[PDB]
This record gives structure tokens, sequence and C-alpha cells, in this order.
């Protein structure tokens, strides 16, 4: 039997005795003793027994002499055991250590301290001593094992249930004890070729494992080695159940079992960290629990974000290691990651499922802030809930095909070359990550760009197709820190898929969809933009298909020369698209290709460009939908258009379609619409070659701040097959309220047409050049101007009415109603003629104007002017109604024209009226009445060819001033073969009353002249007259 | 802890999905096992913890099952699939096992 | 890893045997080699556990005395002896490397009959 020798008791109190060769016992009094030992050997079949007083105190026995402690036998305590040996200690195959808690150190600690309860062990270490256990240590429930030297190996088991077990290899290791357990350990203090090698078994259920190494070389030797198991079942300490420190040197190389799983509760923490951490193939770090799973850090915590944890610097996981979080029953799953600051090498498998009967998946983070090579596969799919998360994270991510990388792990890779990298960028396998969306679990791609001076900006490549051929609805994000060029197609065949290719909060890059890389998603969302970040990254996609299926489709960004560009020929299949975007010089939305934007509800088209355009639609853009919205804004462009030599837009809006902006061009556009409209706010609008064609109500409306026209129609084609057309300009500088020109045709059969023009100044309302037919059952046109005219037909015009034609308006200076070219205005019962003027005329007929319909009403106001004017030396005016035509006004001037009608009336108010050179037919009355107040005639007829049919002349004129009341010259003849001729004539003063000038010809069945005078002649006869009567003739007056 | 299996020999087709089941004596928090031994071999681990496939099988097998009632579902069963599976649990100290399920050709 | 056993072994009633499965490209300390036997109408059922580094065992109770489990870690190589073998325990006994989850890397088993 070998015993210790040599024992001296130096501090505390308590004796040694040795009742037999093969049993020492040891019999503590105080509640801390010291002894210094000649050896602490204990051979096979030996026992040392200490007796304590209580389960805290503390025995240590420090060896000053000898070698290493060879511990073979059976060490006994009820009571915790400190062993100091400078030499190292052995422990051997078959050996037992059995205490309240047990601590082994190569590294000396004061007589002071341990008396004093000040448990520091720092130096004092033979060079190269180490602490090896090939047998059983274990502790009562609530202990420690505590092994402090160079080397630590652990060949045997070790437990402390309930406790904790720490490992370590540091200069200083201070252990903090309270109420006989232990509350936290200090480790310390890097040390020359310092290694902690875990090859037995380690357990500690429901307490804590800590594994530090701290060397001062190893630049690429192995400091911590666990190839073993590791065990510490329990609750989810928020410590860590397991630790393992590698420290700021060396590689950490695991190739055992960490494990921290719960089979009733939740899964525990475990951590392991060091410079450089190396899974081998058979590694199984798993963190899992009935309830839900636990948490696996391996280089740093979520996203390196965790000061608790020490970031990596290289993480390497072979293909094989697996690490699982999973739950395995009901929950959540649990949260793994992989973080390094310069390289991680991930081939291996990670789970973090939700459990079978219900919880949602988990999460998995696999990154590096520098390389990151992202092969192997992850799985974090539920049965019931959620599926989680796996998530990239790296400087500059390129998508391949395939795993055909030359990797390096099992294969041509002598031990630790696998940190040595040479795939530079952080390449991802596209089958991994299609094999994560056929899974359930989605994949979020994050990036980040570095500092100024380095090449990796973000920019996300795609160099490989993405598919999700199966499995239930995930979710893609690609949010990167610079580009995101997509040189492949992202396509669905099952399930949703939700493309969510945003940029970085802070980017300022561009995301491109080139080359054929087609994105469809069978039901899924396609975001390119952001929501309300003001994110400057814009979006140019050439010669691509986007296909949401029954999914939403939704762009944004922004940029300085475009905002959404799209070129070559695109696609857009959703039930919504919307497409958003700003620019600053340059076009915010820029369709320069060919592009079918086909949703089955909604398409929206916003934006805002300070000095281009907002939208501009140049290339062959065809747009169906249910409903389509164009809304933008620009300072110093246009807000919307459709021009291009060669390109057509074509809108097919089932329902409405509405257009808003600063200034709307249409043009060479082919436009179906329910109810169309348009409101342009700042420059007006314009529509120009042309077709729109709406079911029911066609509402345009535009306001003109500067020179150009408001509502301007140019060679278009708008009709209204079963509402109305109606058009609001307003100007507020000098253009046109309303303009039309080229060939326009206005069609509203089963509506009306309403224009309106309201200018300002010296602008003008509405101008009808060129060639304008117009063809409704109602037609209305009404304006305003001040010094300008307010409803102004120059040019060719037909309207065909099937009720009334409705002209009215007021101009200030100008006329109110103005027509000067040629126009037949036809409607089917009435036409009416109504507006004012100050120093214009009200009513100015001047070219070759027809007036056709069962009834004609003409009236207006003028101060200065004339209320109805039909006058001009080469058109002819005329006019043909079937019943009564009107005409009343303050001054009547009627010249060159043929008017036909069934009756007809004048009323003048002011200064009377005049027929000349006219030819004017009846078959009814020609009742003429007019009052002047002025030296003018009231009723004056010169050269006039007056004729009723089957009815009588009547004209009643009265003179106020001085004026002639009727006046007759020229070649006047007046027929009323079927009735009576009667002239009144009211003068006052020196005016005459009726006076015959020239050669008038009474053609009646009855004449009457009757009239009053003052000072004049009441009948003043100057000329030949001829009064040819059947009956009577009366002539009375004074 | 006593395991029970079944059907003890199925007669199945080949490219045939076929499903075997284990249940437990008492509650086996997921800590079941599922051997394939081929004819005239030993013994191999397919699926370990319930769920989670050991490397190198196929992943036309897929392990389920939770409590007491586990599962072995085999996708497009081939030729080399045929041969006694077993089910194991480690939740209790016998480390007992099933009785084996065979799968021959039909 | 590989974990070879021995052949097989002819007895006479009465004898007792130690058997063999050598275990390589791992960590022999660190996993624990179960014995588990093979019977025609009885499948498998689970004899016994060694954890080679500490030499902690365990047993089925069915099989607690009859057999005892040992092993080498310098030579990495486990041994089982059974004592007292009756013509009712021949069979085909397996040694595997058990991790936490699941024996894997089986052996090929060693065949023990027991016969006059
Ligand atoms: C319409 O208005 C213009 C000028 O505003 C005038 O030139 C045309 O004579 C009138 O028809
Ligand atoms: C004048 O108007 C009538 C009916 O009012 C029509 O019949 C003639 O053709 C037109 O000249
Ligand atoms: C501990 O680390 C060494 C590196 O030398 C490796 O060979 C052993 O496999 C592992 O246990
Ligand atoms: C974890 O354990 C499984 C099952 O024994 C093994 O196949 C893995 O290689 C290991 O990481
Ligand atoms: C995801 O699903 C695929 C099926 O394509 C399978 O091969 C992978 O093993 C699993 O992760
Ligand atoms: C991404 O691409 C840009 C050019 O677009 C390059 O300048 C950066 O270095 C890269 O990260
Ligand atoms: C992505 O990978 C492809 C290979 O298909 C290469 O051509 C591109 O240059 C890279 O971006
Ligand atoms: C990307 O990976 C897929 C596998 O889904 C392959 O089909 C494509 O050829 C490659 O680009
Ligand atoms: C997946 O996508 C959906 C919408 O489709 C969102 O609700 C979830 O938050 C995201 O994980
Ligand atoms: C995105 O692209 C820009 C150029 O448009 C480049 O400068 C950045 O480095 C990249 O991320
Ligand atoms: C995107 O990647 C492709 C390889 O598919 C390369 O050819 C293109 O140059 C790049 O835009
Ligand atoms: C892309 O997805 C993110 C969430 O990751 C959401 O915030 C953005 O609105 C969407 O574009
Ligand atoms: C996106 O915007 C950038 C500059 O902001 C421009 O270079 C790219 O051409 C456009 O796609
Ligand atoms: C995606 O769609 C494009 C057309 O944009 C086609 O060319 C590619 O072949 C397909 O992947
Ligand atoms: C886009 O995907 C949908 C799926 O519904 C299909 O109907 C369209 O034909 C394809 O363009
Ligand atoms: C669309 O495809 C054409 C060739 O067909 C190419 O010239 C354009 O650049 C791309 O947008
Ligand atoms: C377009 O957007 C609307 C929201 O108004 C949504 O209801 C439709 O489902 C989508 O297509
Ligand atoms: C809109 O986009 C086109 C590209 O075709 C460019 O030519 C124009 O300058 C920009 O406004
Ligand atoms: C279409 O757009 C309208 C607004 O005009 C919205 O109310 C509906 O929800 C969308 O479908
Ligand atoms: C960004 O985009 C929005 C949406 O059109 C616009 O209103 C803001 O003016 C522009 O900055
Ligand atoms: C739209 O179509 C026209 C003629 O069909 C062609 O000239 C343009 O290039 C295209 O955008
Ligand atoms: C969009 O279209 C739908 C049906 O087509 C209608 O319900 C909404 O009012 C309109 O905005
Ligand atoms: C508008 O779109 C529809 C599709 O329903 C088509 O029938 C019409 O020809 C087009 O104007
Ligand atoms: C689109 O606009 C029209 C205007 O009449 C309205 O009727 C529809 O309900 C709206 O969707
Ligand atoms: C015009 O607007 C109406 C609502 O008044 C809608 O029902 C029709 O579908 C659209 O044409
Ligand atoms: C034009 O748009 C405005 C809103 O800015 C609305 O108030 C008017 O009714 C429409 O004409
Ligand atoms: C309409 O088209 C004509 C040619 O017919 C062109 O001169 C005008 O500029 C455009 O508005
Ligand atoms: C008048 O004629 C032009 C030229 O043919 C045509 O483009 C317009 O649509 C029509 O109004
Ligand atoms: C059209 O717009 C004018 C303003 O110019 C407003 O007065 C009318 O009420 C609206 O119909
Ligand atoms: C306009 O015309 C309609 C018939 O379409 C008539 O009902 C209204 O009285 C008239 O103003
Ligand atoms: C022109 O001005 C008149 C007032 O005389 C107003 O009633 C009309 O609405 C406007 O167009
Ligand atoms: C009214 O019409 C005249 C010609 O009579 C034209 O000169 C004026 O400009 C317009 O207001
Ligand atoms: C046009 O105006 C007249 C005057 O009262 C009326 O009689 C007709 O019915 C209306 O159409
Ligand atoms: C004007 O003409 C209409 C035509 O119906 C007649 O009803 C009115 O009596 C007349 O004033
Ligand atoms: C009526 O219109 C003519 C133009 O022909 C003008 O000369 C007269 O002064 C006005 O009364
Ligand atoms: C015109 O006015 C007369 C009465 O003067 C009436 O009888 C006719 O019906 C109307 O057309
Ligand atoms: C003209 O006015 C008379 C009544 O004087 C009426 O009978 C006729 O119908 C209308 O044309
Ligand atoms: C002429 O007009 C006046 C209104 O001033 C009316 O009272 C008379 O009845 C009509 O003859
Ligand atoms: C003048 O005479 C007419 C009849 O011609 C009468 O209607 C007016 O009332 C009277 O002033």
């Amino acid at each position: 039997a070998n015993l210790p020798t040599g024992g001296q008791i130096v501090a505390g109190s308590g004796s040694i005795q040795t009742p037999s060769g093969n049993q020492m016992n040891i019999h503590q009094n105080s509640q801390n003793m010291v002894a210094n030992w000649n050896s602490f050997d204990i051979g096979k079949g030996n026992t040392v027994q200490f007796d304590q007083p209580s389960s805290s105190a503390v025995a240590l026995n420090r060896v000053v002499g000898g070698g290493e402690s060879q511990i073979m036998g059976n060490l006994k305590a009820n009571g915790q055991v400190f062993l100091v040996n400078p030499n190292g200690v052995l422990f051997g195959e078959g050996a037992s250590v059995s205490t309240s808690g047990f601590v082994a150190s190569t590294r000396d600690i004061k007589n002071d301290d341990f008396m004093n309860r000040r448990y520091t062990f720092s130096g004092g270490q033979k060079a190269g001593a180490a602490i090896v256990n090939q047998g059983e240590l274990t502790t009562n429930a609530g202990g420690y094992i505590v092994l402090a030297a160079d080397r630590v190996s652990n060949s045997g088991t070790i437990r402390t249930p309930g406790g904790k077990t720490v490992l370590a290899a540091s200069e200083r290791i201070t252990l903090q004890l309270d109420n006989g357990g232990l509350m936290s350990v200090q480790v310390t203090g890097d040390v020359v070729n310092a290694l902690v090698e875990n090859r037995g078994l380690v357990s500690a259920r429901d307490g804590q494992v800590y594994l530090t190494a701290l060397g001062r070389g190893m630049l690429m030797n192995t400091v911590l080695n666990v190839s073993g198991v590791v065990e510490a079942s329990g609750m989810h300490r928020q410590d860590g159940n397991i630790v393992l420190d590698g420290g700021d040197s060396g590689v950490v190389h695991l190739s055992g079992t960490l494990q921290a799983d719960n089979a009733s509760g939740q899964g525990g923490k475990v951590v392991v960290q060091g410079k450089n951490i190396l899974l081998d193939k058979g590694s199984n770090i798993t963190a899992t629990g009935g309830q839900g799973g636990g948490e696996v850090y391996v280089g740093g915590g979520w996203q390196g974000k965790d000061s608790n944890i020490r970031n990596a610097d290289k993480v390497v996981m072979q293909g094989g290691a697996r690490i699982d979080v999973s739950a395995t029953q009901q929950g959540n799953g649990g949260t793994a990651v992989l973080w390094s600051d310069s390289y991680t090498n991930f081939h291996g498998q990670i789970g973090a499922k939700g459990g079978e009967t219900g919880g949602n998946g988990g999460r998995v983070e696999t990154s590096s802030h520098g390389n990151l090579q992202a092969f192997g596969t992850v799985s974090a799919s539920a049965k019931k809930g959620k599926a989680g998360n796996w998530l990239l994270d790296s400087a500059d991510i390129t998508i391949v095909n395939g795993s055909n990388v030359s990797k390096t792990e099992t294969t041509q890779s002598p031990p630790h070359t696998q940190f040595a990298p040479t795939a530079a960028g952080s390449a991802v396998s596209n089958t991994s990550i299609n094999n994560r969306l056929n899974n359930g679990t989605s994949v979020t791609i994050l990036t980040h760009r570095t500092r100024t001076g380095t090449a990796q900006g973000g920019n996300i490549t795609v160099n490989a197709a993405i598919n999700k051929g199966n499995g239930s609805d995930v979710n893609l994000t690609l949010q990167a820190g610079g580009n995101i060029t997509v040189n492949n197609s992202i396509t669905s065949t099952e399930g949703k898929l939700n493309v969510n290719l945003s940029g970085a909060r802070t980017s300022n890059g561009s995301i491109t969809i080139s080359n054929n890389a087609n994105i469809t998603t069978n039901g899924g969302d396609i975001t390119v933009g952001t929501t309300n970040t003001s994110n400057r990254v814009n979006i140019s996609i050439n010669n691509t298909t986007l296909n949401a299926s029954n999914g939403n489709i939704q762009l944004t960004g922004t940029g300085t020369d475009s905002g959404i560009l799209f070129a070559g020929n695109n696609r857009l299949t959703a039930s919504n698209i919307a497409l958003t975007g700003n620019s600053t010089s340059g076009n915010a939305i820029n369709l320069t290709g060919t592009a079918t934007l086909n949703a089955t509800n909604n398409i929206t088209l916003t934006g805002s460009s300070t000095s281009g355009n907002a939208i501009n639609l140049k290339g062959n853009n065809t747009l169906t939908a249910s409903n389509i919205t164009l809304t933008g804004e620009s300072t110093s462009g246009n807000a919307i258009n459709h021009t291009d030599t060669t390109g057509t837009t074509t809108l097919n809006a089932t329902n409405n379609i509405t257009m808003q902006g600063t200034r709307v061009q249409i043009k060479h556009s082919n436009i179906t619409a329910g109810n169309f409209a348009l409101n342009a706010t700042v420059a007006g609008s314009e529509i120009s070659n042309t077709t729109l064609t709406a079911t029911n109500n066609i509402n345009l409306a535009a306001k003109t701040n500067s020179a150009s026209s408001g509502v301007y129609l140019k060679d278009a084609r708008i009709t209204s097959t079963n509402g109305s057309i109606t058009a609001n300009g307003t100007a507020t500088a000098n253009g046109k309220a309303t303009h039309l020109d080229g060939n326009v045709t206005l069609n509203a059969s089963n509506g009306r047409i309403k224009l309106t023009g309201n200018g300002h100044g010296s602008a003008s309302g509405i101008l009808f050049a060129g060639n304008n037919r117009l063809t409704a059952s109602n037609i209305a046109l009404t304006g305003n101007s001040t010094s300008g005219n307010a409803i102004n037909l120059t040019g060719t015009a037909t309207l065909n009415a099937t009720n009334d034609i409705t002209l009215t308006g007021s101009s200030t200076s100008g006329n109110a109603i103005n027509l000067t070219g040629t126009a037949t205005l036809n409607a089917t019962n009435n036409i009416t003629l109504t507006g004012s003027s100050t120093s214009g005329n009200a009513i100015n007929l001047k070219g070759n104007n027809t007036l056709t319909a069962s009834n004609i009403t003409l009236t207006g106001e003028s101060t200065s002017g004339n209320a109805i004017n039909l006058t001009d030396t080469t058109g002819t005016t005329t006019l043909n109604a079937t019943n009564n035509i009107t005409m009343q006004g303050t001054r009547v001037q009627i010249k060159h024209s043929n008017i036909t009608a069934g009756n007809f009336a004048l009323n003048a108010t002011v200064a009377g009226s005049e027929i000349s050179n006219t030819t004017l037919t009846a078959t009814n009355n020609i009742n003429l009445a007019a009052k002047t107040n002025s030296a003018s005639s009231g009723v004056y007829l010169k050269d006039a060819r007056i004729t009723s049919t089957n009815g009588s002349i009547t004209a009643n004129g009265t003179a106020t001033a001085n004026g002639k009341a009727t006046h007759l010259d020229g070649n006047v003849t007046l027929n009323a073969s079927n009735g009576r001729i009667k002239l009144t004539g009211n003068g006052h003063g020196s005016a005459s009353g009726i006076l015959f000038a020239g050669n008038n010809r009474l053609t009646a069945s009855n004449i009457a002249l009757t009239g009053n005078s003052t000072s004049g002649n009441a009948i003043n006869l100057t000329g030949t007259a001829t009064l040819n009567a059947t009956n009577d003739i009366t002539l009375t007056g004074s | 802890i006593q395991m029970t299996q079944s059907p003890a020999s199925l007669s199945v087709s080949v490219g045939e999905t076929v499903t075997i089941t284990c249940r437990a004596s008492e509650n086996i928090y997921s800590n079941l096992a599922w051997l394939h031994q081929k004819q005239g071999k030993s013994p191999q681990l397919l699926v370990y913890g319930a769920t989670n496939l050991a490397d190198g099988v196929p992943s036309r097998f897929s392990g389920s099952g939770s409590g007491t009632q586990y599962s072995l579902k085999i996708n497009s069963l081939q030729s080399e699939d045929f041969g006694t599976y077993y089910c194991q649990q480690f939740w209790g100290s016998p480390y007992t096992f099933g009785g084996g399920t065979k799968l021959e050709i039909k | 890893v590989q974990l070879q056993q021995s052949g097989g072994e002819l007895m006479k009633p009465g004898a007792s045997v130690k058997l063999s499965c050598k275990a390589t490209g791992y960590t022999f300390t660190g996993y624990w080699i179960e014995w588990v036997e093979q019977r025609p109408g009885h499948g498998l059922e689970w004899i016994g556990e060694i954890l080679p580094g500490s030499g902690s065992t365990d047993y089925n109770e069915k099989f607690k005395g009859k057999a005892t489990c040992s092993a080498d870690t310098s030579s990495n190589t486990a041994y089982m002896k059974l004592s007292s073998l009756t013509t009712e325990d021949s069979a085909i006994y397996y040694c595997a490397r058990k991790s936490p989850y699941a024996m894997e890397y089986w052996g090929q088993g060693t065949s023990v009959t027991v016969s006059s």
C-alpha cells in the first residue's frame, strides 16, 4: 500500500491517523484546515478518509515535495477537499473521489488566504505539470469539482450533480464559495501551451460545466479539445449550462457531444467561444427540450451583439457535424448562432424544429463579418406552428449553383488547414436555400458595407436559380447593404413564396433584376422596395417577368437619374401592382421598353421628380386592371405622360381610371375605362393622338398656372357609351382654359357633353379650332373670361344633339359667345345661347353658321356693345327652326342671314334692333319689339325681305330719346297675305314715329300703321311705298 | 418500459410509401431511436432522437411521433430498404427494443 | 469509426466466455460500448453498458451476475464476460458505440453457440 507520508498540520486543527495499512483517516475539527505533505499518493485498494465537522468544512492538502500525486485508490470526505501539487496530479483507472466538493490544482494558495476563506489559486507550478483524471470523480448534490492546471485532461468520468464542474488552464483561478457550494469562478491569465482536454464523461445535471483554456501562443494549435461527452441537462440557466472558453488564442476543437437537453421543460444554453472554433464530423451540440428548445451559441451571440460571449475570429463546422436545438414534443424552436469576425465555414446540419404537436420554428444564424461559406443544412420547420428562419449575414454574398466549389473539409485537408480561406467572397449554395424553402424554413440574407478602402459592399448577386417546388408557405428576404443584382430566376411551383428584395435601411446601392431573371411566387408577394424609410435604393428591371399569381406586387425606390426603370420586355401579373418611386433630375418611374402590367384588381403608379417627370411611359406599355391609378408630382417637368413617336400606351380598366398630377399629357394612347377621369392641378392636361372610350362618365379636370392650356384635346376620339363627357379647364395665366384642335370627335349619345372653361385676364375660355365633331343627347358649353372671349368656335364644328344645345358664358371685355368659323349646330329640340359682356358683344356670329333646331333661343346682355350680332360681309348665317324663335337683348343686329321659323320674335330693350340684307320667312308671326333709349333706331329694316306664309307681321318700336321709333329703308318686302301687318312707333320729343324711306312694299290682308309723336311726325312717308290690302287700310296716330 | 411495434411483417410494393409504428408502455420523451438490420448485416442506425436521421441515410426515411406513439415513414421504398426495422428507447434503463418489423418483397 | 468483433465460438455447457469488440477511429474512452443480445424469436434485448474510461457499468436486471463488462483503454478494445452459459444462451452478441443519442456504428456481432 502507499498512503500520503510526512503529513504535518500547519493551520487549523485536526489529527492524522493510519489505523490500517490500507486506510488513512484525517479528522478535521476546524472549519478550514491546511496541512502540508511530502507526497500525496494513494495506492490501489487504499482509502484516505476525511472526517470533517460539516459539509461546508474545507481541508487543504498542499504537497511540498516528491513528484506528481499518484491517486489510484478511493479518497472520501464528507466536506470539501482542495489538493495542491506543483508537480501536477494523476488519477488512475479505478480511482474514486467522493467529497462535498473537490478542487485539484497545480497552483499554490497562501495559508492566509485559505484560512480566511479567500480561495485564490495562482502560480508556483512546475513547468509542464498536468492534472489527468482517468478515474471517477463525484460529489454530493450541490457540490463542485475544479481542475486548475497548465494542462487539464479528463479521461474518466466527472459528476457534480446540481453543482459545477470547472476544467481550466490559466495563471489564476479564484473560487467564490457560499454556504457549501460554488457561486462563481474567475479564470484569468494566459499560460504557455495551455490545454484543456475532455476525453471522458463530464456530467453536471441541473448544474454548469465550464471549460476554459487561456494560451499565450498556440497560433493554430489546439487549446481546448473536447472529444467525449459533456452533460448538463436541466433547467435553462441564463449563464449557460455548458460553457467552453478557448481564450484569445489557438483553435478550439470539439468532436464530442455537447448536451443540455431538458426532457420535461425548456432546453438549456450551450456557449462555445474561442478564437478559432472547429466543429468536427461527429460533433452534436444539442440543447433541446420537451416544452421548447434552448440556445446554442458558437463563436458569438445573435449577430455578434451579445456582450457576454466572445466573438470568434473563425468558425469552421465540417460536414457531418450536427447542432440540434429543436423542440421534441410541444413548444417553439430555439436559437442557434454560428458567428465569426473573419471566416465562417458552414457545411454541417443545424436543426431548430418546432414540436410535432405545436409550437413555432426557431431561428438559426450562420454568419461572418468577413468570409461566410454557407453550404450546409439548416432545418427550423414546425409541424403545427409558423416557419422559422435561417439567417445569413456577411460582407458580400454571391449565390452559386450547387456545392461544387472546391470545398475543404476531410479530403486533401491536413489538420487545421480549414482556417486558411481561399474561397474569396461569401458564396452561398443555391441548393441549401432551395432545400430550405422546400422544407418550410424562411431564409433571410443580410449584408453590410465595411470600412472605406475595401471591395465588399453588400452586393448580393444571384448567380443560380432559387425555386420552391414544395412545402408550406415560407418567406425569402434579401436585404443587401449594397446591390441586389439578380442574374437568375426565383420561382415557386407550390406553396406561397414571399419575396422581399429590399435594400438596407441606410443602403445607397441599386437593385437590378437583369438577364431574364423572372420572379414568380405562386401566390406570394413580390416586394422590391421598402415602405416608408426614404432608402435611396433604385430599381432597374431588364427583360424580367414578375408573376405574383394571386399575391401583390409592390416596387419602391428613390434615385437621381431614375427611380424605377424598366427596359426590355417586362411582364407583371398580380392581384395588386403598386409602383412607387422618386427622383430629382430624371424620371421617377421610367418605362422605356415593352411592358405588360396585368393586375386582377388595382394598378397604382406613384412618383415624384423635382426637375424631371414623375411618371414617364414611352415604350409599348399595356396596363390591364380593374382600376388603374396614375398619380405623381413634378415642379419643372411632367407629372404623367404617354409621349413617344413610336410607342403606344394601352390602358384597360374594367371599372375606373383616374389620373392625377401637376400636368398629365396623354398621347398615342388607347384607353378603355369604366369611369375615366383626369385631374391635372398645375400645368393643365393634354390628350393627343389617342382613342378614349368609356362605358360610363368621363371627367377631365385641369388647371393651368402657366402658358400651357388647361384641357388641350388634339386629334383625340373621346366617347362615352352610356355616360357623359365632362371637361373642366381653369386658366390662371394667359393659356386657354379649354382648347380643341385637330380631328376631335366627342360622343355621349347616352349622356351629356359639358365643357367648362374658366380663364382669367386675357386668357380665353373654351376654343374650338380645326374640326370638332360633337354628338350627344345634351350638349352644353359653359365659360368665363375677363379680357378674352368665353366661348370661341373658330374652326369647323358639328354639334348633333338629340335634345338641347346650350351655350352659356360671360366675358368682361371680350365676347361671351363668338362663332367666327364654320359650324352646323343641329339639335332635335332647343338651342339656347346665353351670355354677358360689358365692352364687347354678347353673341357675335361672324362665319358661316347654320343653326337647325325645333326651337332657337338667343339671349344676352352687353353694357356698351351689341347683345345679339349676326353680321358679316363675307359669311352667311342660316337659321332653321320648326317652332318659336326668340331673340332678346339690349341690341339685336341681324345682317346677311336666311332665317326659317315657325314663330319669330325680337325683344330689344336698350338700343332697338336692326334687320338688314337678310331674308326672314316665318310660317306664323314675326313679332318684332324694340325699345331704344339712345339716338339709334328702334325697329330698323334695311333691304329686308320679310314674309309670313300663314301668319302676321307685327312690329312695335319705342324711341325714348330722339331716335327713330320705326324706320324702313332700302328694298323692303312685307308679305302677310294670310294675316295683318301692324307697325307701331312711339317716339318722344323731336323724334318721328314710323318713317318709310326707300321703297317699301307691304302686302297683307289688312295693313295698319299706328303711332304717336310730340314735336315730330307720327307717320312720315318720304320714299316710295305701296300698301296693298284686301280689306281695310288704317293709318292713325298723334 | 415495454415497447410494442407493428405490423410484425409487411408485404409492400417497390416504390410504395409505408409506415411502421411503435408504442411505449411509459411516456418516453422523444428518446426513441430506429435501427435497420439488412438481412445478413448488423443493425444500423437510421433515425436518432425520434426525428433526426443519421448521416448516410437517404432522405426517403422520415421519423415522427411524440409521447408514447411514434412511427417511421418510408417514402418510395426501394429494393435496398427491405429487412427488419427496430425501435428502441433510451428514456428507460433497459434500453428495451421493440419486437422488430420485417419488410418483404410483394 | 469501426467496431470489429471476435468471431464465433462453440462452447460446452457451464463454461464462461470473454468476447471482443475493437474500437477505432474515435476516442475510445468517450463513448459507451453497449452489448445487445440478438436471438431468433426474440429479436434484440439490451444486455449492458460500459464506459471504458472510468469503467462505470450498467446491466439489464435479467443479466446481472451472469454478465460482466470491462474495457482496456490502452488497447482500445471492449470485453464482455458471460458466466455459466447454457443452451438457451446461444445468441449473436453485438457491441456498439453509444453516444447520448443512438447506439451508432454497430459491430458485426459474435455468434456464441452452446451445446454438448
Ligand atoms: C377665338 O378666339 C381667338 C383669340 O382668343 C380669336 O382669334 C378667334 O376669332 C375666336 O374665334
Ligand atoms: C331647315 O329646317 C327644316 C326643319 O326645321 C328642314 O326640313 C330643312 O331641311 C332645313 O333646311
Ligand atoms: C483532440 O485534438 C487532437 C488534435 O491533435 C485530435 O487528434 C484528437 O482527435 C482530438 O481528440
Ligand atoms: C450526434 O449523434 C448522432 C447519433 O449518434 C451522430 O450520428 C452524429 O454524427 C453526432 O454528431
Ligand atoms: C429538404 O427537402 C429536400 C427535398 O428536396 C431534402 O432533400 C432535404 O434533405 C431536406 O432538407
Ligand atoms: C459593389 O459594386 C460596386 C459597383 O456597383 C462596387 O463599387 C463595390 O466595390 C461592390 O461592393
Ligand atoms: C456569379 O457566378 C457566375 C457563374 O454562373 C459568374 O459568371 C458571374 O460572374 C458571378 O457573378
Ligand atoms: C441553382 O440550383 C438549382 C437547384 O435547385 C439548379 O437547378 C440550377 O441549375 C442552379 O442554377
Ligand atoms: C412571412 O410573410 C408574412 C406575410 O406573407 C408575414 O406575416 C410574416 O411575418 C413573415 O414571416
Ligand atoms: C451598389 O452600386 C453602387 C453603384 O450604383 C456602388 O457604388 C455600391 O458600392 C454598390 O453597393
Ligand atoms: C450576373 O451574373 C451572370 C452569371 O449568370 C453574369 O453573366 C452577368 O454578367 C452578371 O450580371
Ligand atoms: C421587406 O421586409 C421587411 C421585413 O424584413 C419589411 O420591413 C419591409 O417593409 C419589406 O419591404
Ligand atoms: C440607380 O441609380 C444609380 C445612382 O443612384 C444609377 O447609377 C443606376 O444606373 C440606376 O439604376
Ligand atoms: C424567366 O423569364 C424570362 C423572360 O423574362 C425567360 O427568358 C427566362 O427563361 C425565365 O427564366
Ligand atoms: C404566373 O403564375 C400563375 C399561377 O396562378 C399562372 O396562372 C400564370 O399563367 C403565370 O403567368
Ligand atoms: C432585353 O433583351 C435584349 C435582347 O433581346 C437586350 O438587348 C436588352 O438589353 C434586354 O433588356
Ligand atoms: C390590392 O389592394 C387591395 C387594397 O385596397 C386589396 O384588397 C386587394 O386584395 C389587392 O389586390
Ligand atoms: C429614362 O430612361 C431612359 C433609358 O432608356 C433614359 O434614356 C432617359 O434619359 C431617362 O429619363
Ligand atoms: C382599388 O383601389 C381603390 C381606390 O380607388 C381601393 O378602394 C380598393 O381597395 C382597391 O382594390
Ligand atoms: C418619396 O415618395 C413619395 C411617394 O410618392 C413622395 O410623396 C415623396 O415626395 C418622395 O420623397
Ligand atoms: C411598341 O411597339 C411599337 C410598334 O409595334 C414599336 O415600334 C416600339 O418599339 C415598341 O415599344
Ligand atoms: C377596384 O375594382 C373593384 C372591382 O373591380 C371595385 O370594387 C373597387 O371599387 C375598385 O376600386
Ligand atoms: C380592355 O380590356 C379588356 C379585357 O377584359 C378587353 O376586352 C378590351 O378590349 C380592352 O379595351
Ligand atoms: C373608381 O371610380 C369610379 C368613379 O365613378 C367609382 O364609381 C368606382 O367605384 C371607383 O372604384
Ligand atoms: C363606372 O362606374 C360605375 C359606378 O357608378 C361602375 O359600376 C361601372 O363599373 C363603371 O363602369
Ligand atoms: C381634382 O382634385 C382635387 C383634389 O386635389 C379635387 O378636389 C377636385 O374635385 C378634382 O377635380
Ligand atoms: C399628335 O400627332 C400629331 C401627328 O399626327 C403630332 O403633330 C402632334 O404633335 C401630336 O400631338
Ligand atoms: C384624327 O386623325 C388622326 C391622323 O389619322 C388620328 O391619329 C386621330 O386619332 C384622329 O382623331
Ligand atoms: C370646375 O372648375 C371651376 C374652377 O375653374 C369651378 O368653379 C366649377 O365649380 C367646377 O365645376
Ligand atoms: C338634356 O338631355 C336629357 C336627355 O338626354 C334631358 O333629360 C335633360 O332635360 C336635358 O337637359
Ligand atoms: C362662370 O361664371 C358663372 C357666373 O356667371 C358661374 O355660374 C359658372 O359656374 C362659371 O362657369
Ligand atoms: C371674337 O371674334 C372676333 C371676330 O369677329 C375676334 O377678332 C375676337 O378675337 C374674338 O373675341
Ligand atoms: C327650350 O326652350 C323653350 C323656351 O321655353 C322651351 O319651350 C322648350 O321646351 C325647351 O326645350
Ligand atoms: C320651342 O320648341 C319646342 C319644341 O318642342 C316647343 O315645345 C315650345 O313650345 C317652343 O317654345
Ligand atoms: C357684329 O359683327 C361684325 C363682324 O362681321 C362687326 O363688324 C360689327 O361691329 C358687330 O356688331
Ligand atoms: C311658341 O309660343 C306660342 C305662343 O305665342 C305657343 O302657342 C307655341 O306653343 C310656342 O311654340
Ligand atoms: C307658333 O305660335 C303659335 C301660337 O301663336 C302656335 O300655335 C304654333 O304652334 C307655334 O309654332
Ligand atoms: C319683351 O320683353 C319684355 C321684358 O323686358 C317682356 O315683358 C315682354 O313680355 C316681351 O314682349
Ligand atoms: C308693344 O307691342 C307689342 C305687340 O307687338 C306688345 O307685346 C308689347 O307689350 C308692347 O310694348
